């Protein structure tokens, strides 16, 4: 696999990139920005500012910008996140260089027209209005929320609906003017690409750029018109530098009544460990029961074919060239924001292949057993067991 | 016969001391109301253990030591404490038969209590008349445990008298006629 190259430029920002022969690129800016780093004076300003990211810069007033990165033919893609926000664009490799520099503006000189802004709000805020329909992305808010209290974690991406409407171009140009520093950026780009003509497009444009606790706790959100509930249980997951990260997506690998999904949600130092359920009333308290054996069966029953197992499956989940150019620039832009470098994929190998059955035990009991959990239930959750219970599992 | 209590209460569950319904807020047992049963065993088996090991005859009556006399008697004759004033009652009635009838419905007042209840809440909590009336229940209750105590002589009987009259009309006259004035009074009545 050929390996990812880091350059660091003037301003700070990094060039990451990884060449693969496929022919498109993808393109983005990454940035060290998220609803963490906000102070609920401006909870939503990374979400409006995404949402007034593309509606024209100096350069590109009006559609200037969606027709360009419309005409040359290329995907235009944003996403923020409670830490990372992230400006890509997927296009054909000879765009290199129209794909720069439209991507620069985008972080930079980027004008935000308050009429645009006032659209933007209500866009927000209307979808935030029925952003309720999605259960799973209620039940994933307040259980961040209600582990993560009086701490910049809680405040969710999108904002509390009073601050959206409360904001104005000078708060935003703040966010944009504190937080979108080149130290913090990470561009980086994957595919057909020539890492010497990114590092000169770099220099060219974007040349320019100038605490957490775990709280147990439980939410229980009941409303029992609706017809199925969502379940989520977690404790804190050790961070996204720590090695255990890897013993324990092994862990998850074992795991794997309903939608019972699994996750390890990874912040700076912190995180959430756990599994989300949805299931008919009725059968809340089972499922919920069933989740708990099987951590504490991880701490008695890693046997070691499902030792193996967990370990082949993880190996299929690795991004690479083959998952296609956005994939790998997204693990490029991840791993140049959290680990400071690009893990390559046979360091991954090795670190898979050093955990057995006996430290996937030691490191599960760490932290499943006698950990208090979080619980973020909604739906008709009457049958969901209370903390006392939930906590004891007693077996 | 409290097994069967069990099950004839479970078809309906526990009632709250707001005499509302409870469905909204229900909590599992287990922990919950089990620590608090086991505190208060704890704290039960402590008044009966320095009931035992402190003052073990505060509650008896010393002539229990006594080989019974087929012949003799004691001077001072008293039922047990507990039962003290349901024979307060009998002394009270003048004829033997009215008193044991009486005697017995004081414990069956109990069973007609049901059929008494005249009003729209189910509890005392939110009714301070009755509530009222209930305490100067418990009160006369009080003073005929005592009168039973009391020998034969004025004025214990006419206490004994009264207070039985007034157990019996607190009972089965004044709480339901109160239940309707405290009705009235919110305008249900
Ligand atoms: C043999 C003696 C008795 C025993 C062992 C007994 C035991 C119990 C137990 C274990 C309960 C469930 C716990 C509770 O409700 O707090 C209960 C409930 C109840 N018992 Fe008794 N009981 C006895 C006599 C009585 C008598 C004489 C009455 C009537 C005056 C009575 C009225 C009730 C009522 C009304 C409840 C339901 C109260 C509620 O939960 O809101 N019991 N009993």
């Amino acid at each position: 696999v050929p390996e990812t190259q880091v350059s660091i430029l003037d301003n700070g920002l990094r060039v990451a990139s990884e060449q693969s022969s496929h022919a498109t690129c993808t393109v983005g800016v990454w940035i060290d920005a998220g609803s963490r780093y906000e102070t609920e004076k401006n909870n939503g300003a990374g979400y409006f500012l995404e949402h007034l990211a593309f509606k024209g810069t100096k350069n590109r007033p009006g559609n200037a910008l969606e027709k360009e990165v419309e005409s040359i033919g290329a995907h235009l893609n944003a996403y923020s996140t409670r830490e990372h926000t992230a400006y890509l664009i997927k296009a054909l490799s000879k765009d290199l260089p129209k794909v720069v520099e439209l991507l620069a503006d985008i972080v930079q000189n980027s004008s935000l027209e308050d009429s645009q802004i006032e659209k933007e709000r209500d866009v927000i805020l209307r979808e935030m209005q029925e952003n309720d329909a999605s259960m799973q992305n209620v039940v994933f808010d307040y259980l961040h929320a209600t582990a993560f209290q009086g701490t910049p974690l809680a405040q969710a991406v999108e904002g509390p609906s009073e601050n959206v409407r409360r904001l104005s171009r000078t708060d935003l140009t703040d966010y944009l003017n504190r937080h979108y520093k080149a130290p913090r950026m990470v561009l980086a780009a994957a595919g057909g690409v020539e890492h010497q003509q990114l590092l000169d497009l770099a220099q060219k444009h974007l040349s320019s750029v100038s605490p957490c606790r775990f709280t147990g706790s439980e939410i229980r959100h009941r409303d029992d018109a609706l017809p199925l509930a969502h379940v989520a249980i977690a404790v804190e997951g050790p961070g996204w530098a720590n090695p255990d990260n890897v013993t324990l997506q092994v862990a998850n690998a074992i795991i794997g009544c309903q939608s019972f999904q699994t996750f390890n949600i990874s912040y700076s130092d912190t995180g959430l460990l756990g599994a989300h359920f949805v299931c008919d009333a009725m059968s809340i308290d089972d499922m919920v029961f069933f989740l708990q054996g099987q951590w504490m069966r991880l701490c008695t029953s890693a046997t070691e074919s499902e030792v193996t197992r967990g370990k082949n499956i993880l190996r299929n989940a690795l991004v690479s060239h083959l998952d296609g150019t956005t994939p790998v620039c997204e693990d490029i832009g991840r791993s140049l924001l959290t680990y400071g470098r690009r893990i390559p994929l046979a360091e991954w190998e090795s670190r898979i292949q050093e955990v057995d059955a006996q430290m996937l035990r030691d490191i599960c009991s760490k932290y499943f057993y006698d950990q208090c959990p979080a619980v973020a239930g909604y739906g008709p959750i009457e049958q969901l067991p209370d903390y006392n219970r939930i906590r004891s599992g007693m077996f | 016969l409290a097994i069967v209590h069990l099950l004839f209460l479970h078809e309906t569950g526990s009632n709250n001391p707001t005499g509302l319904n409870s469905d909204a807020d229900k909590i599992p047992f287990h922990p919950y109301y089990t620590i608090k049963d086991i505190l208060g065993i704890l704290i039960m088996f402590l008044i009966l253990m320095t009931l035992v090991l402190f003052f073990p005859d505060m509650l008896g009556d010393p002539d229990n030591y006594m080989p019974a006399n087929p012949l003799n008697t004691p001077p001072h004759i008293k039922p047990e404490w507990y039962f003290l004033f349901a024979y307060a009652i009998l002394r009270s009635i003048p004829n033997k038969l009215g008193g044991v009838l009486a005697l017995i419905l004081s414990i069956l007042i109990l069973a007609l209590m049901p059929f008494l209840h005249t009003s729209k809440q189910r509890s005392l909590m939110f009714r301070p008349i009755t509530q009222i009336l209930y305490w100067i229940l418990v009160a006369n209750l009080l003073i005929l445990t005592w009168i039973g105590g009391q020998p034969v002589e004025h004025p214990f009987i006419i206490i004994g008298q009264l207070a039985s009259i007034s157990y019996f009309s607190i009972i089965l006259i004044l709480m339901p006629i109160s239940g309707i004035i405290e009705d009235k009074m919110l305008k249900l009545y």
